[PDB]
RNA sequence: UCUGGUUGAUCCUGCCAGUUCAUAUGCUUGUCUCAAAGAUUAAGCCAUGCAUGUCUAAGUAUAAGCAAUUUAUACAGUGAAACUGCGAAUGGCUCAUUAAAUCAGUUAUCGUUUAUUUGAUAGUUCCUUUACUACAUGGUAUAACUGUGGUAAUUCUAGAGCUAAUACAUGCUAAUCUCGACCCUUUGGAAGAGAUGUAUUUAUUAGAAAUGUCUUCGGACUCUUUGAUGAUUCAUAAUAACUUUUCGAAUCGCAUGGCCUUGUGCUGGCGAUGGUUCAUUCAAAUUUCUGCCCUAUCAACUUUCGAUGGUAGGAUAGUGGCCUACCAUGGUUUCAACGGGUAACGGGGAAUAAGGGUUCGAUUCCGGAGAGGGAGCCUGAGAAACGGCUACCACAUCCAAGGAAGGCAGCAGGCGCGCAAAUUACCCAAUCCUAAUUCAGGGAGGUAGUGACAAUAAAUAACGAUACAGGGCCCA
């Protein structure tokens, strides 16, 4: 191609959308913004597929254009804006919050959060860094940019972010015994403690995580997300609590 | 020892069918 | 036989929300007339010739003629 | 374009179609069952043939093994629904002794022969295919249609038959027309 | 015309490539800026993005910087007397990183009359060389800086072993 | 692969005879669901029509437009045209070229660019002509429009007169922070000593026994003072200059709140569009390792005109013989280099098979490449674009012969024969994409039509009564 595509054929689209093949030709590409196309839930697949209020595009349009959808607390009007892991989605006029979470099959659930949980999110710190002036920032799994973070975060830690101010409330570090949720590869969506974390210097780190039901399985440490202390998750854990 | 937010809770849906007969 | 169903809260909320066709079918919508694809398509195409309004290439061949 | 949508062949033409045992069997099975034609027995044939091939493989394999246990309980659960298998063989070892017999044994046709509906398979045809077989609440016109256990006893005549309640039907109604005038 | 892709090559093995496909906007090249001494020309470049470089046609000032000092002045350039790349470019003083001109002396020795007091005494000693070249009136110096991409001809004085290595060189 | 013969009767070796897929074609063709449409190695040539445009309250209307009005006093509703902005680099089609190339899996950018999206981010007080626009600068200016015209002819345009901006080009308006004597002992006051953006280019610099005393029993007394990576000349900061040198809001909608010393005073809400840098996202460009069919009756190849490497420069978004100058003589090869053939786009896949294997894969998804054949470019974040431009070759249309206009391997539909095959149909309602934008556009896409592509189900009859006759069938 000569530039950015535009377009994404069904088949080509994420298998976790769960969309009909014979529907149409296309599937709603993403737009550009915090999380990336093949990790990210468009708006409208949501209104659609998922909660069922819309029953086409256009309805989808009409309840945008009217200002009833919050991601993350504003208000979003693009169709295909993208969606991901540990968005809050805010529908004021039917009192729903939700959280964007990957079940145990490994797609996203339709799950209901109460107001004060939908207060705060919680972000994988990507990158620690002096900006200009040095000024201390962290960028997280969201692209979120929060300066003058705690001198002791560190990526891979988890921040918990206040959706209101956008500032850092508490943190949780990257250490064994620590409750993780698995963002990617076959154990997509399972919960379990981190019990060792194998390094190779120059390649990809292995982390060994152990489940309630004391199975143990290894994944690369991208796809690992701290949420919490054994026990003590900092967010309500959809159906299942990622076991399987 | 071992070491070791509630979800909001669901609703009983708001609507319920409706039967009429005519005729 | 089985079907879908919408009942709107108003009378204005339902003409602001359903579709054009379905409230032609109701008749809440008149049927907006136009011509056929092909000759809006032949006439947009015709007008992308002409620069302007055209009033001065009228005159122009009036006088030429 | 859009998505392909899949398909499948459901019968195969027999290694050697004219062997005279192979005309003779065809022979009883079409007539005992009121058969169109050869591509019918050719389907059931095909689809039995699926099922030994699965169980045996199945067999195969070592007891307990998960695959086994899986696939094995779930073709017993199909079969002993469809009512070809007996609830009293579940086993793959009765699997291997299915044959066509059974399976055209649920088919609608011989089921409304011989629950009475019919006084033949091809007079239990024609009933179904026109419209006077209800298997419940729902009228079937297809006397390839596989009748379950729990079914097998909603077959009766269809509301909207002649012999099920309705009017009379057109020549009947017509007759008496003519004969009234 | 100018293409930097590297399929128009021989394989490693010596082989002749065939070819692969049309030329790409995105492997171009361009003409040489064979920067001259003389009245200030630049003209600017668009270049991918929307970013911009800058061609020093012509150019006879830069900022050229004592290292030994830690100062920077601007200076008048009186051309060029060795290149280690080409000859020529020394022969037609173009102008071009690594090329090694004479600038005038006057700010330098200005700068060192007013700082030092004099034409104390320890730190105001530099090399002799250095000295001989400032009672000359002109200084070897080599220019840091890219004329064709910037637009600029800074550059450095000469000191030390690289300029005793240009002296047996020139 | 099996079957039967060749003997008086067997075994072995031979002979004889019978034993899906692809192309082309013949006949028949009622019902339901569903679905496809290549082929002369001719990537051969195309009449005609269409396939890319786009406006919100929110960039620019004195249309000599329409309609309004408390009948208008800068404008204000709606709005052609035109400027401005964005898109047109997506999609669709075809398989010509291409044999470590593409492609598949797997890597790197500590080697680079990135419109858009998302998140952050910019008080520089002062500094002589204050002889001072910021209660807001210019034409260093034009379109549409008015009017005068040329040509046979085209989405050809000339001369003259006007007028705007988020176009173009200029240009401004008593701050904050360190210490803090002295009072006062806190909710402290502050005489005074000091400090002050970005962007570009270069050079330099940084980035590594207080175990005590007192105290109210708390606390205070001296000291600390960058981060990250496996790894950096990294992030970042500082100094001195430099620059045809940037940026640091002369923009727009809706609404009319709060203070008063009552002034058209001061202040002030919710949005739109912009703007510097960094991060993110959508991408792009290069890139590590292993893997391609036939050919040895192709054994040496590359290197003169870059082949392998070193130094420096140029060019690039950037690495790099990518190019240049000077240097060496290297680099590949019987573990098949180089050359040749390919009815060679690669893969996911399809068929067959008991397994090993063999064949097919233009063709619904991904990647590459092309737009009759070579070459070069403008614009732009992004193209070496072709429904953009310029030349050359081959074809080819109009002409008043002076000129002017071309690219269906996009959707329909034609020629390529004198022998043949889908509709020059309807629509943006679904899918999604584009725009200034819910609304406009979309032969992308969908709907229907049309040779039994490949598949699914399935009618053309079912049940009776009576009469007559004695033969009917099977083996051999
Ligand atoms: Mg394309
Ligand atoms: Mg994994
Ligand atoms: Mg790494
Ligand atoms: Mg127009
Ligand atoms: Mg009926
Ligand atoms: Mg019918
Ligand atoms: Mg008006
Ligand atoms: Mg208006
Ligand atoms: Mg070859
Ligand atoms: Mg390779
Ligand atoms: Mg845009
Ligand atoms: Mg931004
Ligand atoms: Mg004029
Ligand atoms: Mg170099
Ligand atoms: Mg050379
Ligand atoms: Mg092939
Ligand atoms: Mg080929
Ligand atoms: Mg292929
Ligand atoms: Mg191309
Ligand atoms: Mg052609
Ligand atoms: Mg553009
Ligand atoms: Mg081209
Ligand atoms: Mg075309
Ligand atoms: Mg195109
Ligand atoms: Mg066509
Ligand atoms: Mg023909
Ligand atoms: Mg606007
Ligand atoms: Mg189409
Ligand atoms: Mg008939």
């Amino acid at each position: 191609a000569r530039g950015p595509k535009k377009h994404l054929k069904r088949l080509a689209a994420p298998h976790h959308w769960l969309l009909d093949k014979l529907s149409g030709c296309y599937a709603p590409r993403p737009s550009a913004g915090p999380h990336k196309l093949r990790e990210s839930l468009p708006l409208i697949v949501f209104l659609r597929n998922r909660l069922k209020y819309a029953l086409n595009g256009r309805e989808v349009k009409a309840i945008l254009m009217q200002r009833h959808v919050k991601v993350d607390g504003k208000v979003r009007t693009d169709t295909t804006y993208p969606a991901g892991f540990m968005d809050v989605i805010t529908l004021d006029a039917t009192n729903e919050n939700f959280r964007l979470v990957y079940d145990v099959k490994g797609r996203f659930a339709v799950h209901r959060i109460t107001d004060e949980e939908a207060s705060y999110k919680l972000g994988k710190v990507k990158k620690v860094q002096l900006g200009k002036k040095g000024v201390p920032y962290v960028v997280t799994h969201d692209g979120r940019t929060i300066r003058y973070p705690d001198p002791n975060i560190k990526v891979n830690d988890t921040v918990k972010i206040d959706l209101a101010s956008g500032k850092i409330t508490d943190f949780i570090k990257f250490d064994a015994g620590k409750l993780v949720y698995v963002t990617g590869g076959r154990n997509l969506g399972r919960i379990g403690t981190i019990v060792h974390k194998e390094r190779h210097d120059g390649g990809f780190d292995l982390v060994h995580i152990k489940d309630s039901l004391d199975n143990t399985f290894v994944t690369r440490l991208n796809n690992v997300f701290v949420i919490g202390e054994q026990g003590k998750p900092y967010i309500s854990l959809p159906k299942g609590k990622g076991i399987k | 020892f071992d070491p070791s937010p509630r979800a909001a809770k669901k609703r009983r849906p708001a609507a319920k069918g409706k039967n009429l007969s005519f005729k | 036989s089985v079907g879908f169903g919408l009942v709107y809260n108003s009378v204005a909320e339902a003409k602001k929300f359903e579709p054009t066709y379905r409230l032609v079918r109701y008749g809440l919508a008149e049927k907006v007339e136009k011509a056929s694809r092909q000759q809006r398509k032949q006439k947009k195409n015709r007008d992308k010739k002409i620069f302007g309004t055209g009033k001065r290439l009228a005159k122009k061949v009036a006088r030429r003629n | 374009p859009r998505a392909p949508r899949t398909y499948s062949k459901t019968y195969s033409t027999p290694k050697r179609p004219y062997e005279s045992s192979r005309l003779d069997a065809e022979l009883k099975l079409a007539g005992e069952f009121g058969l169109k034609n050869k591509k019918e027995i050719y389907r059931i044939s095909f689809q039995l043939s699926k099922i030994r091939r699965a169980a045996r493989d199945l067999l195969t394999r070592d007891e307990k093994d998960p695959k086994r246990l899986f696939e094995g309980n779930a073709l017993i659960r199909r079969l002993v629904r469809v009512g070809v298998l007996s609830e009293d063989k579940k086993k793959l070892d009765y699997v291997l002794a299915l044959k066509v017999e059974d399976f055209l044994e649920r088919r609608l046709q011989t089921q409304v022969y011989k629950l009475g509906l019919a006084k033949s398979v091809h007079h239990a045809r024609v009933l179904i295919t026109q419209r006077h077989i209800a298997v419940g609440k729902q009228i079937v016109n297809i006397p390839s249609f596989m009748v379950r256990l729990d079914s097998e006893k909603h077959i009766d005549f269809a509301p909207t038959s002649p012999f099920g309640g309705a009017r009379p039907g057109r020549v009947a109604r017509r007759n008496a027309a003519r004969k009234a005038e | 015309g100018i293409s930097r892709d590297s399929r128009h090559k021989r394989s490693a093995t010596g082989a002749k490539r065939a070819q692969f496909r049309k030329k790409r906007k995105f492997e171009l090249g361009r003409q040489p800026a064979n920067t001259k001494i003389g009245a200030k020309r630049i003209h600017s470049v668009r270049t991918r993005g929307g970013n911009k470089k800058y061609r020093a046609l012509r150019i006879e000032t830069g900022n050229f910087s004592w290292a030994s000092e830690g100062i920077s002045k601007k200076t008048r350039i009186a051309g060029v007397v060795y290149h280690p790349s080409n000859n020529e470019l020394v022969r037609t003083n173009t102008l071009t990183k690594a090329a090694i001109v004479q600038i005038d002396a006057t700010p330098f020795r200005q700068w060192f009359e007013a700082h030092y007091g004099q034409t104390r005494a320890a730190s105001a000693k530099i090399e002799s060389s250095v000295e001989s070249q400032f009672s000359a009136g002109r200084l070897y110096a080599c220019i840091s800086s890219r004329p064709g991409q910037s637009g600029r001809c800074d550059g450095y004085i000469l000191e030390g072993e690289e300029l005793a290595f240009y002296l047996r060189r020139l």
